């Protein structure tokens, strides 16, 4: 049965905050299709020829 | 649940029932009939 991810119960108190010290610059990628091939089928040559 | 006075009890899951859903998620499942 699938795991939905790790369990990370975070330390919420009423007066404690977490603040970053360092950072990472991360480059992710994302692929999007924008176009198809421009096919075109004539009926008359297809159905009859 | 000490969130400064805010009461997220209607949206947090209810452990004292099965399926572990919030009250609002309970009424959302009971009000939609397949």
């Amino acid at each position: 049965t699938m795991s939905l991810g790790a369990e990370n119960s975070v330390a919420y108190s009423n007066n404690s905050i977490a603040i970053p010290t360092n950072f990472t610059i991360s480059v992710t990628t994302e692929i999007l299709p924008v176009s198809m091939t421009k096919t075109s089928v004539d009926c008359t040559m297809y159905i009859c020829g | 649940k000490d969130f400064g006075g805010f009461n997220f009890s209607q949206i947090l899951p209810d452990p004292s029932k099965p399926s572990k859903r919030s009250p609002i998620e309970d009424l959302l499942f009971n009000k939609v009939t397949l």
